RNA sequence: CGUGAAAUUGUUGAAAGGGAAGGGCAUUUGAUCAGACAGGCCAGCAUCAGUUUUGGUGGCA
RNA sequence: GACGUAAGUCAAGGAUGCUGGCAUAAUGGUUAUAUGCCGCCCGUCUUGAAACACGGACCAAGGAGUCUAACGUCUAUGCGAGUGUUUGGGUGUAAAACCCAUACGCGUAAUGAAAGUGAACGUAGGUUGGGGCCUCGCAAGAGGUGCACAAUCGACCGAU
RNA sequence: UUAAUUGAACGUGGACAUUUGAAUGAAGAGCUUUUAGUGGGCCAUUUUUGGUAAGCAGAACUGGCGAUGCGGGAUGAACC
RNA sequence: AAGCGUGUUACCUAUACUCUACCGUCAGGGUUGAUAUGAUGCCCUGACGAGUAGGCAGGCGUGGAGGUCAGUGACGAAGC
């Protein structure tokens, strides 16, 4: 017998190969576990992980984010990497002329940016060209903006949003809202 | 593959500790201690020897 | 042409002189052991011939064995053998000898047997069940090299530095004691010489402070 | 049936000391308080307003709010498997420095003083406190000291 | 039929199943229940001394 | 534990500032080692001066051998016990070569006869008694007489086997 | 009246059986059975290694 | 690592060497039996079942978390400020597959009971952290940038 | 806010380094979503209420059985 | 005494302890210019393994469906 200070078997909880049965995404896998072993560039470990997110964990980038991103001092040469997809904003007006390299570029960012002058580059071409993350900008997402957030820790003054189904004017907007009914949360 | 035991297995005691050889060549684990001849004060054998 | 022969010349001229280094050191601490045994020797007899006593100085390390199963434990001696990192029956492990570990001491008496070790039990104990926490994993010793790329930055190149860190308990013996994986024992080999372990030692039994007959119990198990 | 009024069970915990009933001395109101200070909660009372709950008695927290008559206290409760935050509205009354972070300042103090001068001379000069240790060798004497005592005693009575 | 009324057995191993844990301190805690009036002067003041860096910096 | 030992515990009060240099207390000890001496001494310190372990200091411990462990000698003893119902004091005679075998035939003779466990024994006093006709009991007494001797009748003999051909005789 | 299971039953053969029978580990006995000679099976001694158990003896404190 | 000046050797990061019998029921497997020791009847409710608690004489076959509407979290996939061809139309090798307009749904705006009004002072803010990247350094470290995220103080929209 | 930069709170800039301010350990740490079963308990030591008492009824802390075989207490949920 | 109190040794044996092997699980690593083509592969290192209710994972079996083995079969499929 052993006094176990610590839970027997206890997998590590972290993602150690993409759910994605993609053949191509697990070729960048190989490519990116290659990298990270024989090189010491934490850019290539820190982008094997971001291979293996879910969906929900790797949210869009827009290029409206990277070009601000761009507006940081000395970024503007640096080659922009989203590990996931980049998509296209209108809001902007005014894209620069940049290399991103990201997983997936819609039709409107990849029209932008190649209409900016830049160019769209593949992981694999990434990794050709900067092998252990050279003059490289790693962009991600907002994760807590999902509409799934909005719902998670609700409770008495929590102000979170209720799961409802139909909104307005008789669901959810009376006893427990507001003084005049019973008491507000 | 396998734990060699120091204490036996003379070739690992002296793989660890160097200084193994001199010690066993120059017996300074049956050291003699050099005779003087001390002798303790009548207080203590007095009190040693109270009831 | 690869040029091997320069690294392996460079390699073994560095072997020989780390072993020049070690074995110097084993000497010098060989010094220091019998000089320091002499001297107390020489002390306890010079207060005898003027009259006086030789108070010697209290213990400052401490081995300890823990005797008792896992089952059935109430919760703050359990927390303490945790921090003693006495996980299972008969593993062993060395304690600085301080007021903050003599209370922990006191918390665990009906679970463990300590006492205080003499060097020879500490250099059979490394030597025979000494392992190194290496990267999480359990390490045999077996050499060298795997204490200096461990410990050396503490300055301690071998084995025997190791142990004399231990039993001098010097600056680095946390670091030191904490590398050692706790001592995993056997039963003693002619038993415990009780009929009933879990009274104390000074009641016949096996378990509390047992001090220089620690070093009876541990090289029976070791 | 039960009872849990607010100050249920605080028969004694609200006492005032022995010989020590009246009006709360001036240097409770002359005591300034600041945000960050640690404060100790003992219940005067004397003072019904502003008091601690029986909880709180005993208690050490931080000033977070500093108002004409009172203090805002931060106290890190136990509820169920966790510690919740609970802010206290007490009046200064119920409420006195803690003398542990008055002293660990001064150890502070110390300790920049010996590193002060420790730096024209002896690096790693030992800031750190350390455990009692065991005692170092000594020679006892029995001059005038000579060793001296009895057995155990017989049994008797005394009654 | 009557069964047990109450009882605090087994609740700390549960508590502890989890290990009870600190309120997680931050630097910067919320400002809530502090005095109004200090709260709005804090304002004004924080506003200064953003105008005051900002200028210093640029 | 093969016999009891005597060991002379010294100790004393921790040196303060108010008193540096304490008066230091001594007692004779039978115990089997020397952790139940160290122990046994603070002990029954406890019941003498205010003084425990953690407010003290053993400054010294020294077996007593016998001064001659070839001569018989015949001991009184002094011992304080506890029977269930009360505290008794007795004093009682041993002959025997030592201290230590006194001493624990003393142990013996009150496990036997006043099941009077170790934890409930405090030896008072052992002391030989230097002259005969101060000995008292009858039970050492008989021994003392002149040109003693006496036989060892019905001799039973050990057998190594498990059966005998011969139909043994206990002559002696 | 295709095949033609099990429960249950007859016959023949084998075996065991002092108030149930059936089961686990191990081996004896009986019956029965597979594979390999381009090393398969079972052992013996010697010199070693790992872990242990029981003796003899030497030198020191 | 040891030994040897070196050759090389060794008990030094896990057994080799020599020799014999048999080559088959001999070892082994399976099975029946015997012997030693052990073994209470499953399922179930229950604090507690071998229970003098219940179901069960036996055997075969049948025999119990399904589908659907709406939905939550998570995951895969396609496209992405969009998205959804399949109500319908065209077409067909004909309930398939292939092609498609206008709409409609959900999203891209909130808030108020409602009338209504409706989102940049600022590099879309400041502060504290913050992976990664950049510069200097043998390195440690230092400096610049700092996405996601976390805490916090502000700014903007609506209600009051 | 003070009679009054007097303070208050937040800061600009400068100085401090691994003995950076006790010991021990640290098994990775922190964090989130989601959902099962459960919501009859019982027993031992110690504290303890009602009761003459109970293999009774009811609480405290801990350790157990339930959910657990194994060696021992012949036998036995809880004892060793 | 093979009883009672006490003391000393020797000795017996748990699924516990020490060492070794094998299985599995978890963890940390190695391995691409022929890894001498199994990269959900191979390999190295360490630790761990009780379990009702329950959760999850990897597998085994059955009726039918798309594809493949130009699979088996009256020279005997399936069933028993
Ligand atoms: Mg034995
Ligand atoms: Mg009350
Ligand atoms: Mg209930
Ligand atoms: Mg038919
Ligand atoms: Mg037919
Ligand atoms: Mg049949
Ligand atoms: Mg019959
Ligand atoms: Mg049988
Ligand atoms: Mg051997
Ligand atoms: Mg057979
Ligand atoms: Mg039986
Ligand atoms: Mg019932
Ligand atoms: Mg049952
Ligand atoms: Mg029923
Ligand atoms: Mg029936
Ligand atoms: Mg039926
Ligand atoms: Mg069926
Ligand atoms: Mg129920
Ligand atoms: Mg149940
Ligand atoms: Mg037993
Ligand atoms: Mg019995
Ligand atoms: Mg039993
Ligand atoms: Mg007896
Ligand atoms: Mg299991
Ligand atoms: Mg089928
Ligand atoms: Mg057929």
């Amino acid at each position: 017998g052993i006094d176990h200070t610590s839970k027997q078997h206890k997998r590590s909880g972290h993602r150690t190969a993409p759910k994605s049965d993609n053949v191509y995404l697990k070729l960048l896998v190989k490519l990116y576990t290659f990298l990270a072993r024989r090189t010491d560039a934490p850019f290539n470990k820190v982008v094997l992980k971001a291979l293996f997110l879910s969906k929900i964990n790797r949210p869009p980038v827009s290029v409206s984010r990277i070009a601000r991103a761009l507006k940081q001092e000395g970024a503007a040469n640096k080659t922009v990497v989203v590990v996931g997809t980049v998509t296209d904003d209108a809001r902007i007006f005014e894209f620069p002329k940049t290399t991103v390299a990201a997983l997936r570029f819609t039709a409107g960012a990849r029209a932008k940016i190649v209409k900016a002058g830049g160019e769209c580059i593949t992981l694999d071409q990434l990794a050709v060209r900067a092998p252990k993350g050279q003059n490289t900008l790693i962009l991600r997402g907002p994760r807590n903006s999902r509409e799934a957030v909005r719902h998670f820790g609700m409770g008495p003054h929590k102000g979170k949003a209720p799961r409802i189904l139909s909104t307005g004017r008789k669901f959810e907007r009376a006893r427990g809202r507001r003084r005049s009914k019973g008491f507000k949360v | 593959v396998l734990k060699k035991n120091p204490l036996k297995n003379k070739q690992v005691l002296l793989r660890l500790n160097p200084y193994a050889k001199v010690f066993a060549a120059e017996k300074l684990g049956s050291k003699k201690a050099e005779k003087t001849g001390t002798k303790p004060a009548a207080v203590f054998t007095e009190t040693l020897k109270h009831d | 042409a690869e040029q091997v022969a320069a690294e392996r010349a460079a390699r073994k001229a560095a072997n020989k002189e780390k072993r020049a280094i070690i074995l110097e050191r084993n000497a010098a601490y060989q010094k220091e052991y019998e000089t320091a045994e002499r001297n107390i020797i020489q002390a306890k007899r010079d207060a005898k011939a003027a009259g006086s006593y030789y108070v010697e100085a209290q213990h400052k390390l401490v081995f300890v064995v823990r005797i008792k199963g896992i089952n059935k434990i109430p919760p703050k001696p359990r927390k303490v053998l945790q921090l003693l990192r006495l996980t299972r029956i008969n593993s062993g492990t060395f304690v600085k000898v301080t007021k903050a570990t003599l209370e922990l001491l006191k918390l665990i008496e009906p679970y463990v047997a300590y006492g205080y070790p003499s060097y020879s039990t500490i250099r059979q104990l490394v030597y025979k069940r000494g392992f190194g926490k290496i990267n999480k994993q359990r390490v045999p010793l077996s050499d060298n090299a795997i204490i200096e790329a461990n410990l050396g930055k503490y300055g301690i190149l071998s084995i025997d530095d190791l142990i004399h860190e231990i039993i001098t308990v010097g600056p680095h013996f946390k670091q030191a004691n904490n590398f050692l994986w706790p001592f995993k024992l056997s039963n003693p080999s002619g038993g415990w010489g009780v009929p009933r372990k879990f009274k104390h030692f000074i009641q016949g039994g096996s378990f509390g402070n047992r001090e220089e007959f620690i070093n009876k119990l541990v090289k029976s198990m070791n | 049936g039960k009872s849990h009024g607010y100050r249920s069970r605080t028969r004694y915990m609200f006492q005032r000391d022995f010989r020590k009933h009246g009006a709360v001395h001036l240097s409770t109101y002359l005591k300034v308080y600041k945000v960050g200070d640690i404060v100790d909660i003992k219940a005067n009372g004397s003072i019904q307003k502003g008091m601690p709950h029986k909880f709180y008695q005993g208690k050490t927290g931080v000033v977070y709010n500093v108002t004409k008559s009172s203090v805002g206290v931060i106290i890190n409760k136990m509820v169920g498997n966790r510690y919740l935050e609970k802010r206290l509205n007490l009046r200064v009354e119920h409420i006195k420095h803690s003398k542990c972070r008055q002293e660990f300042l001064e150890r502070v103090k110390a300790n920049a003083a010996k590193r002060a001068e420790a730096k024209a001379q002896g690096v790693a000069v030992q800031l750190k406190r350390q455990p009692a240790q065991p005692r170092e060798s000594r020679i006892v004497s029995t001059e005038g000291n000579v060793p001296q005592t009895l057995a155990p005693v017989p049994y008797e009575t005394f009654i | 039929a009557k069964s047990k009324n109450h009882t605090a057995h087994n609740q700390t191993r549960k508590a502890h199943r989890n290990g009870i844990k600190k309120p997680k301190t931050y630097k910067y805690p919320s400002l809530k229940g502090v005095d109004p009036k200090f709260r709005r002067n804090h304002k004004h003041a924080l506003h200064g001394t953003a105008k005051a860096l900002a200028a210093a910096k640029k | 534990m093969a016999h009891f030992k005597e060991y002379q515990v010294i100790g004393r009060r921790l040196p303060t500032e108010s008193v540096p240099e304490p008066k230091l207390f001594r007692m004779r000890i039978f115990a089997s080692n020397e952790v139940i001496a160290k122990s046994r001494y603070w002990y029954f310190l406890q019941k003498l001066h205010k003084v425990k372990k953690a407010s003290g200091e053993i400054v010294s411990i020294n077996q007593i051998n016998e001064a001659h462990p070839t001569k018989v000698k015949n001991f009184g003893v002094w011992v304080r016990y506890d029977s269930r119902s009360g505290t008794h004091n007795m004093y009682k005679e041993i002959r025997d070569v030592s201290r230590v075998a006194a001493v624990e035939t003393l142990y013996q003779d009150m496990a036997a006869r006043h099941r009077a466990r170790f934890r409930s024994i405090h030896i008072l006093k052992v002391a030989e008694i230097e002259k005969t006709a101060d000995v008292k009991r009858q039970y050492v007494k008989q021994f003392l007489t002149k040109d003693l001797k006496f036989p060892l009748p019905h001799r039973v003999q050990k057998s190594t086997k498990t059966f005998s051909y011969k139909r043994p005789s206990t002559f002696y």
